[PDB]
RNA sequence: ACACCAUGG
RNA sequence: AACGAGACUCUGGCAUGCUAACUAGUUACGCGACCCCCGAGCGGUCGGCGUCCCCCAACUUCUUAGAGGGACAAGUGGCGUUCAGCCACCCGAGAUUGAGCAAUAACAGGUCUGUGAUGCCCUUAGAUGUCGGGGCUGCACGCGCGCUACACUGACUGGCUCAGCGUGUGCCUACCCUACGCCGGCAGGCGCGGGUAACCCGUUGAACCCCAUUCGUGAUGGGGAUCGGGGAUUGCAAUUAUUCCCCAUGAACGAGGAAUUCCCAGUAAGUGCGGGUCAUAAGCUUGCGUUGAUUAAGUCCCUGCCCUUUGUACACACCGCCCG
RNA sequence: AGCAGAGUGGCGCAGCGGAAGCGUGCUGGGCCCAUAACCCAGAGGUCGAUGGAUCGAAACCAUCCUCUGCUACCA
């Protein structure tokens, strides 16, 4: 229940998911060692490149 | 809406509270007059004005729909 | 400054020394913005004060001269009862006769049955209004029996 | 003012709020089991089952008894909901609720006379004696209320610390207005049935002797809702008193016409 | 991993 | 092979290149003149302000409007069966202005009250073909499009400073847009001129905005309904107030329930101005400028649309059919 | 006549002293091409009457009245 912030790098966007297609799904490195990845929905305009804050990073997307 | 029973023109007690908050204001505007005694707002200008004319603060700027004063340009 | 009584009994209405005093006396009926602002000129009394700051030498003169006008040099286009219907006179009627005067006038039109005093009688529309979809005062009507 | 020797709402706390007004997340509602401050229902955290609209299960200027989910004592804030609200809880949380606005309210007198220019004069008062007059039966059961209903019945507490002015002749009048009376139901069931003529100048050797072993003359309940079944009741006392007065009473009032002629039940 | 969704001068 | 799409027409953005202009201007000085030293200086010479006056001065930058030019996914890098094409960037006035026009087939959509378009039926002199008076506006109530507000990112009172699209003397039909002088607080009146118009109103001194006063959280100096009394103009006639002006009265309304409309850039919204109807007159509509955002670069969830496969007891086509 | 329960919006009711709402009915809106269902708002109160306590009640106490169930059933 306690864990730090981690700060992400978007290396690629993969396509609009949700209902409105309202949000982003993409793939992210973790800043410390570029070895991990994962896959994130943003909710705003996002671009290749730009660094998101995650209050939770053990969490992953499935869709929606 | 409210009840603000604020005073048309100073008693000696605020008169002298006037007088004893000059050196204490960072910013004087005459809405934080007008917060900080009961003052109908119009006569916070007035005693404004007279407290500038005695010197004792410094007009930072005036302008139609504001002015501010600051505290004889120190601390 | 001067923390003195404010609070006036003029002539059947109560004025609030409060406020300034071209707009304190026009808690009087008669006397609106207009009016008092030059009932206020002709009197040469200042217009900064608050209603408070005027002794008892001031106000007799200011009512005085609200009440006779065409005696300060008051013009005739501006005053509210011209040409009275009645009796020719040029007047302001200010407090409790505008009352008198406005029901008179109402009485005046029923009297004689005309058009305007039947619609004051029947409670409707005096100008040329519709009636279709305004004023709207009643209850809903049911249309299921 | 505050309701509550707690300052603050705990976690898993039953709190009676008012719902002031409702935003897209959740319902804002007044806390008034303690101070007034704001607090959030949220509008998932609101029921189990689907709700066919909000309208009825909330509405604005409702008193309702919500729980704790969460407290931030650092910023001020309270997360409430209603999906966790027992009904053996709802039993309970507004008695709580109306006993804590006793004490509140017998607090006014004081507010009344003292120096209500500033109100903190009620929350000196209240960390002062409503503090105090709870921490000795809370966790056997009582509130801040059972000092006050001995005050009147057995004025010992109020005098074993301090006692204020002008305030005791208001709260020993009011709280005998209601607490006090005594739950009188005992009608003793008196069933005989005589074949004699002096059959009612037999037991008035007993009728006075409802209770036995005191004065002829003090008053008890004369009653009659049966030839066959007579009633009594005697001094009220209270009412395990009443019962070991009462115990008897059936058995000491026909001892006398079982003896002339007769048998009865006993 | 599927709440409700009837009828027609 | 044909239609529709596209192409096409008008429009907005660019040309210090062309054509050429006292019914448009610029600059120059010929000037001449006013004014102030505001500069060196003296004040003059040099300058500074001018919608003050002239040029048979030189020119077309601003204005006008004609002819041509110019943008093509043309250049460069990625992605593309290396095809059709897509993304990014350099250069550029611009790399996706806005409208007009629009198919086959159809609807018992609207219009007989636009018509000397029209079939049939009715009436036709006690007319269903003309004058006077009343109505279309009446008010317990239900609904639609809208105007003004709920104030301090404001109201009031002064000062300052900027537009564009238009219209303008009428044949029957009798009326147009106004300058400037005087008179009146105001609406308005009298007197003399210009314009059939890039020529006169007009350099269209527009509003919001900008700069200073008074107000002070109080249904208040917010709001302007309702109503009393008086003065003008149009007209043959103003009462059921035509419109306008003045003093007075001073209502609801403190941001709006369930629902629901419109919108992607000089756009939403604020703001004023013209045309239409108009003897009189816009809270309407149709165009024009002025200040000028937040949010998106998506999806098929909701409401619908297009194409393919599939199912059907429907074809008056699911607002269908049909069982007890 | 007696016991017990109840007396609150047209109707069923909730309401352990800081004091008027719920469910249904009624009227008008919403949603839909339209009707039912469903959503919203409005209207309608001597809290049975009379006194008393209480700082204060619809609520507590006393008297009376009116309904309902059950025995009593009574010259
Ligand atoms: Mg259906
Ligand atoms: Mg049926
Ligand atoms: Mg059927
Ligand atoms: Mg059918
Ligand atoms: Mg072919
Ligand atoms: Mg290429
Ligand atoms: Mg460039
Ligand atoms: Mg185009
Ligand atoms: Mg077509
Ligand atoms: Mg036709
Ligand atoms: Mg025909
Ligand atoms: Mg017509
Ligand atoms: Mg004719
Ligand atoms: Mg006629
Ligand atoms: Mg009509
Ligand atoms: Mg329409
Ligand atoms: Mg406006
Ligand atoms: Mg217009
Ligand atoms: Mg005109
Ligand atoms: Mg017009
Ligand atoms: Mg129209
Ligand atoms: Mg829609
Ligand atoms: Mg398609
Ligand atoms: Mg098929
Ligand atoms: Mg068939
Ligand atoms: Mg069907
Ligand atoms: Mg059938």
């Amino acid at each position: 229940r306690v864990q730090p912030i981690k700060l992400a790098r978007v290396t690629k966007v993969l396509g609009r998911t949700g209902s409105q297609g309202q949000c982003t799904q993409v793939r992210v490195e973790f800043m410390d060692d570029t070895s991990r990845s994962i896959i994130r929905n943003v909710k705003g305009p996002v671009r290749e490149g730009d660094v998101l804050t995650l209050l939770e990073s053990e969490r992953e997307a499935r869709r929606l | 809406r409210d009840k603000l029973n604020n005073l048309v023109l100073f008693d000696k007690a605020t008169y002298d509270k006037l007088c004893k908050e000059v050196p204490n204001y960072k910013l004087i505007t005459p809405a934080v007059v007008s917060e900080r005694l009961k003052i109908r707002g119009s006569l916070a200008r007035a005693a404004l004005q007279e407290l500038l004319s005695k010197g004792l603060i410094k007009l930072v700027s005036k302008h139609r729909a504001q002015v501010i004063y600051t505290r004889n340009t120190k601390g | 400054p001067e923390k003195f009584q404010h609070i006036l009994r003029v002539l059947n209405t109560n004025i609030d020394g409060r406020r300034k005093i071209a707009f304190a006396i026009t808690a009087i009926k008669g006397v609106g913005r207009r009016y008092a602002h030059v009932v206020l000129r002709k009197a040469d009394i200042d217009l900064t004060k608050r209603a408070g700051e005027l002794t008892e030498d001031e106000v007799e003169r200011v009512i005085t001269i609200m009440q006779n006008p065409r005696q300060y040099k008051i013009p005739d286009w501006f005053l509210n009862r011209q040409k009275d219907v009645k009796d020719g006179k040029y007047s302001q009627v200010l407090a409790n006769g505008l009352d008198n005067k406005l029901r008179e006038d109402l009485e005046r039109l029923k009297k004689i049955r005309a058009h305007r005093g039947l619609r004051h009688f029947w409670g409707l529309r005096v100008r040329g209004q519709h009636t279709k979809t305004t004023g709207r005062r009643g209850r809903t009507v049911g249309v299921s029996k | 003012c505050r309701f509550y020797q707690h300052k603050f709402p705990e976690v898993e706390d039953v709190v009676m709020v008012n719902v002031r007004s409702i935003a897209e997340m959740g319902a804002y509602v007044s806390l008034l089991e303690y101070n007034n401050i704001e607090g959030m229902i949220l509008l998932s955290e609101l029921s189990r089952r689907r709700i066919r609209s909000i309208n009825k299960l909330i509405r604005i200027g409702r008193n309702e008894c919500v729980v704790v989910i969460r407290v931030d004592k650092e910023k001020g804030y309270i997360d409430l909901s209603k999906r966790r609200v027992s009904p053996e809880e709802a039993i309970k949380c507004e008695d709580k609720f109306t006993k804590s606005k006793t004490v509140y309210s017998i607090l006014r007198h004081v507010a009344e006379v003292l120096e209500y220019t500033k109100d903190e004069q009620l929350e000196s008062l209240f960390q002062r004696t409503a503090w105090v007059f709870d921490d000795k039966y809370k966790r056997p059961g009582y509130g801040a209320y059972d000092a006050f209903k001995h005050a009147v019945s057995d004025p010992s507490i109020l005098d074993s610390l301090d006692l204020n002015e002008d305030e005791r002749e208001v709260l020993i009048n009011n709280i005998n207005r209601r607490l006090t009376p005594q739950a009188v139901k005992i009608r003793a069931d008196i069933e005989v049935a005589c074949y004699g003529y002096e059959g009612i100048d037999a037991v008035k050797e007993a009728l006075r002797a409802g209770l036995n072993c005191s004065t002829e003359t003090m008053p008890i309940k004369i009653n009659l809702i049966a030839p066959p079944r007579y009633v009594m009741t005697t001094t009220t006392l209270e009412r395990t008193e009443g019962l070991s007065v009462l115990n008897q009473a059936m058995a000491v009032i026909k001892e006398k016409i079982e003896e002339k002629r007769g048998v009865f039940n006993v």
